[PDB]
RNA sequence: CCCCACUAUGCUUAGCCCUAAACCUCAACAGUUAAAUCAACAAAACUGCUCGCCAGAACACUACGAGCCACAGCUUAAAACUCAAA
């Protein structure tokens, strides 16, 4: 069968498994990549925490936790920790455009783990709340 | 006068004017088979005319049906309802390479 | 008993044509430059087609063709012209070599 | 940092940058020469000077 | 005129849907309404996760009535939705069907615009 | 948060490519305007600036699409020129 | 100017206040594309008719008077001294 890039609907049968589990059971890894830090937490279907970690929390100070290779390391640091609670496939759902939107989830690869989908959600108020004036430089 | 000069009259071989793919025909807001075919799968944003290909007057209909549905619960509004992702695609945008 | 040019004009094969959109009409290549054949075929300007792949080497000069044509005269108005910008050729597809 | 533990990691970082390089010496004989797919301003700018757009009248 | 009652209510057994569709019908009735036809567009799961009447609701029957009343039997009819439990979420509109739609000639082209600015030169 | 997840703004990797994935993610969010909206409101655009910057790109489609439609047009002139030495 | 916090304020209701680069700096209505097309620039040049307004710069979105729910306000609005420019 040709390849879906949409994901599998919820109640309708599809053969798609992942280690013998269906797209609505595999743990979600969310990403929130702010502009000054990123923060990583895997949580499972059930919404139980099984690993966090962020720039921060791994010895990065000021200006270092908004880079790239910091969210690396971050990723790195949760896909250790999840992978030994049992860990292999994961759902990615990453918010916001900070600089490690995307090395937040190579460092979740290079820790062990397999990403089969990803997700933004980043938010986007349809009309909300008025933002900071803009800066003068 | 004279046989072979030119006559007045309409252009006999203009073509007829072209109509857009709903010109004719009734857009309600609890029809959201129809209504899907012109939001996004992947944000249910609502695509433009460039897009969709409508006249000005069938965008806006198109457009009102569409808020009109999400507010009453008959479409969602942040994507496109999965069981209408197979309907016919009728507008110019492609999202795969 | 002078013919008159309104009656030219009424019983020319050009004017008989109608639209020029999607007709079939017979060219004559006249100058070749490399894999560019300029065809003239009874109207104002030529056009410009390329040699086929296909038995290229049998388009020379005086080889007459079928073409279908799609402008008489490729012309536009630009954003801001006060006149149409005109390339002065015809725009029209080579079908293929007309034979008895 | 002992070279001699990290040979095949030294190597594929030195056959790779070997290989990024003559790629960046061809990289300019092919894209800036060929002017491959649109063409270049240069090119563009002779091709409208032959047919200037006219805001005036003559 | 002519109205269009767009009727969401909750996911119930038939006897409860039954009583719930003849309380409202009776409602529209009681304000001066001539009911004209009911429709069932079936059960289905609703667009968005909604809350009403302190319950959270992801399916609901969803039924249409066609019916004449006079102006002021709008407003009264809303206020009635509000307050019963079994109804998630109910609109009325003015009839689509009320509205002809005007025949269509086709698409106009519109041509590029001239003489946006004067001819002299640059 | 009243929506279902993982429907909206989801990609399937295939194969492992996660990179291709996350560029096709990105492709859609651009096409769709998302990223730049979200851009333009991390510092709040007063309306009077918002006008301004909308008749900015309207001019610059306007003034975009109809160079590319000269250039298009003019591209069949490019040829060798027929009548070279005259 | 950059970062953080927080208030009047932005919202609703009931009254005030009556200002703007309130400018598309192009008055309303009717008509023309021919003649001399037109200082320059801007968004081509004109005709009929009507109302409003203008007459060197600065003093001056000022002083005084008058009116106003306005009391550090608004509207209307000069002169003397000064310069040969603006
Ligand atoms: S062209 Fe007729 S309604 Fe669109
Ligand atoms: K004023
Ligand atoms: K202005
Ligand atoms: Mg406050
Ligand atoms: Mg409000
Ligand atoms: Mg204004
Ligand atoms: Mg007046
Ligand atoms: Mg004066
Ligand atoms: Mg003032
Ligand atoms: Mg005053
Ligand atoms: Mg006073």
């Amino acid at each position: 069968t040709k390849f879906s890039i949409y994901p599998p609907i919820p109640g309708e049968e599809s053969s798609l498994r992942w280690a013998g589990k269906k797209f609505e059971e595999i743990p979600i890894a969310h990403i929130k990549a702010s502009h000054n830090n990123t923060q990583i937490q895997v949580v499972s279907a059930s919404n139980e925490p099984l690993a966090f970690a962020s720039c921060g929390t791994e010895g990065f100070r000021n200006a270092k936790k908004g880079t790239g290779i910091a969210a690396q390391t971050a990723g790195i640091a949760a896909a250790a920790r999840a992978k030994q609670k049992g860990v292999i496939h994961i759902r990615v759902v990453v918010k916001g455009l900070g600089p490690g939107r995307l090395s937040a989830m190579h460092g979740l690869i290079m820790g062990g783990l397999e990403v089969i989908s990803i997700t933004d959600n980043t938010p986007i108020p349809h009309x909300g709340c008025r933002p900071r004036k803009a800066r003068k430089l | 006068s004279n046989e072979d000069l030119p006559i007045s009259m309409e252009n006999p071989y203009k073509e007829p004017l072209k109509k857009c793919i709903l010109c004719g025909k009734h857009v309600d807001y609890k029809n959201v088979q129809l209504l899907s075919q012109f939001v996004s799968p992947f944000t249910g944003c609502i695509y433009g005319r460039h897009i969709t290909g409508l006249c000005g007057k069938k965008q806006k209909e198109i457009t009102k049906a569409i808020k009109r549905a999400q507010i009453m619960g008959f479409m969602p509004v942040t994507y496109k309802d999965p069981a209408y992702l197979k309907d016919p695609k009728v507008c110019n945008i492609r999202y795969r390479e | 008993n002078v013919e008159s040019f309104a009656s030219m004009l009424r019983h020319s094969p050009l004017t008989q044509m109608g639209p020029a959109k999607d007709k079939l009409v017979i060219g004559r290549i006249f100058h070749i430059v490399e894999n560019d054949l300029y065809i003239d075929f009874g109207g104002k300007f030529h056009c410009v087609c390329r040699r086929p792949e296909v038995d290229g080497e049998k388009y020379q000069k005086g080889t007459r063709v079928r073409l279908r044509l799609l402008d008489l005269e490729l012309t536009s108005r630009f954003l801001g012209a006060t006149t149409d910008t005109t390339v002065l050729e015809a725009n029209a597809v080579l079908l293929g070599i007309q034979e008895s | 940092f002992r070279d001699d533990a990290c040979r095949k990691e030294i190597q594929g970082f030195l056959d790779c940058a070997a290989r990024a390089q003559e790629a960046r010496k061809m990289r300019s004989i092919q894209e800036t020469l060929g002017e491959s797919g649109s063409l270049l301003p240069n090119k563009l700018n002779k091709l409208l000077q032959r047919f200037p757009n006219k805001p005036y009248l003559s | 005129p002519r109205y269009e009652l767009a009727l969401i209510l909750k996911a119930m057994q038939r006897p409860e849907t039954a009583a719930t569709l003849k309380r409202t019908i009776e409602a529209l009735m009681d304000r001066g309404a001539i009911v004209r036809d009911l429709e069932n567009l079936g059960e289905r799961a609703l667009p968005y996760r909604i809350s009403a009447h302190s319950q959270q609701h992801n399916r609901g029957g969803y039924f249409l009535v066609d019916f004449y009343a006079p102006t002021a039997a709008v407003e009264s009819m809303v206020e009635h939705l509000s307050r019963d439990i079994d109804v998630i979420r109910g609109n009325i509109v003015k009839h689509p069907l009320t509205q002809e739609l005007k025949e269509c000639e086709g698409i106009v082209p519109v041509p590029l615009a001239e003489k946006l600015y004067s001819t002299k030169k640059r | 948060a009243k929506h279902l997840k993982f429907i909206a703004r989801t990609v399937m990797v295939q194969e492992g490519n996660v990179e291709s994935a996350y560029r096709t993610l990105n492709r859609i969010l651009t096409m769709d305007g998302l990223i730049e909206d979200i851009k333009h409101r991390r510092y709040y655009e007063k309306p009077c600036r918002r006008r301004q910057r909308e008749s900015y790109e309207r001019c610059r489609r306007i003034y975009n699409m109809e160079m590319a439609r000269k250039i298009n047009f003019l591209m069949r002139k490019n040829r060798a020129d027929p009548w070279q030495g005259c």
